[PDB]
Formats: C-alpha cells, structure tokens, sequence
C-alpha cells in the first residue's frame, strides 16, 4: 500500500 | 465542495468529465502471442490504467472526503472490479471480442494463449453481450462505475464508534444518491415506474458479476505470479498483494 | 413459464413456504473446538443443507420450468452464496455471532480455530451487521435468496430470456413489499438498490470461501463428504 | 456423468 498511497497523496 | 448537494445531472456531468482516456496497447506487437507475451501486453495496459483510475478516484463525487486509509482500502478492492467494467463496456460495439485497446482486440480464441485465461474472457464476453442486450447508456456505465469504487469494500471497513461509522454513512449516502441519478436518467429516457425499478435491479445485479469475474481474475492473476509470467509492474503487484492481506 | 403470471402476494407466499428447515450441528458441549473438530462440523452441517437447498430451488417460483442441465448450473455456481446468506440472516438475531445452527453460534475469535477461517466470518459478521442495520424483512430475504439463485449463473450458462422474466417479477415483488411497508417511491428504489448491491458482497465472500475450502481439502484435516465435494468441484478440477 | 445433485434434483 506504498505507490497507490503516495499517489493518492501527490497534490 | 460538497457531493450530497450535487443534482441529478450535475452528479452525471462530473463522472462524465471524470472519465480516464482510453489507452492504447503495445503497438505491432508480434504474432501470434506467447503466453508470457500476452500476459505482458495485458499487465503492462493494466498498470499504465491503474495510474488514471487512481486519479479518476479522487474525482468521483465524495472520494476525496474520505480518509486515506479509506481511500487506499477502497481501490485496493475495487481495482480489478474497474478494470473489467470498463473493458466490457469498451467491448459493447465489438460482439465477440474484447477491446482491451483500440490496437488490442481480441476474441476468445486469444484468450487460450494463456492457460486458464479463456475461462475468464468467456465470462468477460458474457457481460459485455448483456451489456449489449440492455443497451447500456454511458451516463449509466459510469454511474456503476463509481457504485462499484464507494461500494465494494465499503464493508470490509472496519468499524470504529462513530468515527469509522462517518466514513460510512457518508458512503452510503452518496450510493444513495447515484441511485437517484439512475433513477432520473431511466425517467428522462421515458421509461415507466415499473421499468425504472426492473432496469435498475438489471444493472446492480450486473456488480454481481463483476465482482465474480474479478475474484476470479484476481485468484488467476496469482497464480501467474507464482508461475514467474507477470512482468514487474510495481504498482499492479502492489494492489495485487492488498488482496493477500 | 408459470411463475411469470404469479402475483407479488403469490410470489412471496411461494417463497416463503418453500423455506428449508433450520438444521442443527452434531451435539456435544466439548469446547473449545479444534481446527478438524470445527471443519468437520461446519462441512458436515453444509452437505445436509446441500440437500434441502435442492429442494427449496425446486420451490422457487420458475426453476423447475428449466432444463435439468440449466437447474444443475445455477445451483451448482450459487450453493455456497445461497448458504452462506441464509447463514447471515439467521446470524440477525445475533450480533457478533454466527448462528450456523442452534446448539452452533460461534463468534469470531473461534473463527480463529481454523486457519485462514476468521476472515471470512469477519466478512459474514459485516454482512449481517448491514441486514441488522438496514433491518432486513424475512419477505425481502427470500426474495433475496431466489434472486441469488436465477441471477448469479445466468450468464456464465431462450432459458436467459425466462430467467431474467423471473428476475423481473421478483424484482416487481420487492418494490411491492417496500410500497406496502409505507416506504416514498424515492426509499423504495433507495433500498432495492441497498439490498442489491449486498449480493456483490456475498458472491465475494462465495468466492474467498471457496477458495478456502477448496485449501482445507488440500491440507485434507478432514475428509469431505460427497455432495459437498461435487458442489466445490464445479468451481475447481 | 453421475451426481447426486441429479438424483436430488429428479427425485
Ligand atoms: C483480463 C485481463 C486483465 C487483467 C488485469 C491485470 C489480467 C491479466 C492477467 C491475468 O493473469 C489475470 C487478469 C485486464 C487488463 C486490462 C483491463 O482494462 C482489464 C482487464
Ligand atoms: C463459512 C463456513 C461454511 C462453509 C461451507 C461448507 C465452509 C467451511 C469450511 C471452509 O474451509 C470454508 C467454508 C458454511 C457452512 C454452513 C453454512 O450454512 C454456511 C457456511
Ligand atoms: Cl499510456
């Protein structure tokens, strides 16, 4: 659940 | 920035201009497929839609409002779910095969390329020939599109007091509003109270199947993977592996 | 068809008398259970409900009108969604158990017993927590459970043309329930929808389940009896 | 082939 949270995090 | 004031129309205009694009597929690849082939043509497309679908997440009405966790436990879930609707919706003017991609289409006979893939392109095809029979109208494919990211896992949550019981009620309002949506567009298309109700209940029991095809997809997906066959496409095996845990 | 001329009253009468019985578990007070103790009583229990189930399908307003080989398919792609609703629905009355039978209500940490088994009670709790919640009518879960039978293989089977006839008459015969119970048109197809979206849930928690058994087989704690195992046969070798 | 689901389903 690395990429798809930082994904879903950039702003 | 509220989505339960959103109106009927106003909800179907903004999943609308949320759409991702449709993405293309390695171009000239060779013929015909080898198994580790085909399964790089169709993870690689995967992982690169994965990108779009992520951001297109953000843009359906309430998603942002949710947590995090919430955010990532959702799509984690749904993402193969999203995949497959959209392909079958893709595929709805092709009878017979499947548009992964405008430079992919493929018939089941492809589909035995990979062992145990035909069985999933048979059901796959199935879907996209019931979408076919209802004639399925974009403003109500991407209405299940977004019933399917809010609703998937919206029980595999947690519960936590009223804490987690908000991002949860907030969830089911919004479904609850879709709901109305289809509603409205079956009514503006002329359609009777009773045929309202029929089309309706047609079309959620469709997630039923989907849901099915991508249990099943997800279970054929690791068992590609054990096999070595998947290409390393992080982001895929990431949402891949939140299936495991 | 038959049942295609049935009013919503006559629908729900037929359903709801066709209702199998709540069976019970193997007696013993001997707890807690062991991985094979409660493997063996929760397969032992399924395969006796295997057979009333096929005789509720029999009941349901339009089955029978199938070809035999139509008949097999469904039951054979819905038993275990079919089961394990029923599971839920009588769980309703038990928040944070699972009533299995009578003398078996476990609650999850006995879920723990079997490896990889708390999941999907923790999936089936969730479920009957939403029916609690939503305070699902026995009138709607039959519907329901006919829904999940005629629905859940109807694609992956002239007869699609029949089932979905049928599907449309039980869909009339829920609005009906809910206009009756005094629901707004607005709450009415509000909750068709609720209602409906929960099968997903349960061909979900079909499909972890039987990936589970099919393992347990593999890891063999206990031997399967032989209606059980044609029925995971059909989704496996 | 044989299956006792037909025999129940003939019964
Ligand atoms: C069914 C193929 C597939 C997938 C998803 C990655 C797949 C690939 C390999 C497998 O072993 C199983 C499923 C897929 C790819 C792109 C889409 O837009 C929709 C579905
Ligand atoms: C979830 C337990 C279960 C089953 C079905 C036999 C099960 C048992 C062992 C497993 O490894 C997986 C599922 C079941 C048994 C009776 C019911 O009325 C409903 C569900
Ligand atoms: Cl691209």
């Amino acid at each position: 659940h690395k990429i798809l949270h930082r994904l879903l995090q950039d702003s | 920035s509220l989505a339960l004031s959103l109106t009927a129309d106003q909800m179907v205009s903004a999943l609308l201009d949320a759409e991702p694009p449709i993405l293309y597929s390695e171009y000239d690849p060779t013929r015909p497929f080898s198994e580790a082939s085909m399964m790089g043509l169709l993870t690689n497309l995967a992982d690169r839609e994965l990108v779009h679908m992520i951001n297109w997440a953000k843009r359906v009405p309430g998603f942002v409002d949710l947590t995090l966790h919430d955010q990532v436990h959702l799509l984690e879930c749904a993402w193969l779910e999203i995949l497959m609707i959209g392909l079958v919706w893709r595929s709805m003017e092709h009878p017979g095969k499947l548009l992964f991609a405008p430079n992919l289409l493929l018939d089941r006979n492809q589909g035995k390329c990979v062992e145990g893939m035909v069985e999933i392109f048979d059901m796959l095809l199935a879907t996209s020939s019931r979408f076919r029979m209802m004639n399925l109208q974009g403003e109500e494919f991407v209405c299940l599109k977004s019933i399917i990211l809010l609703n998937s896992g919206v029980y595999t949550f947690l519960s936590s007091t009223l804490k987690s019981l908000e991002e949860k009620d907030h969830i089911h309002r919004v479904l609850d509003k879709i709901t109305d949506t289809l509603i409205h567009l079956m009514a503006k298309a002329g359609l009777t109270l009773q045929q309202q109700h029929q089309r309706l209940a047609q079309l959620l029991l469709i997630l039923s199947h989907i849901r099915h095809m991508s249990n099943k997809g997800m279970e054929h997906l690791y068992s590609m993977k054990c096999k070595n066959v998947v290409p390393l496409y992080d982001l895929l095996l990431e949402m891949l592996d939140a299936h495991r845990l």
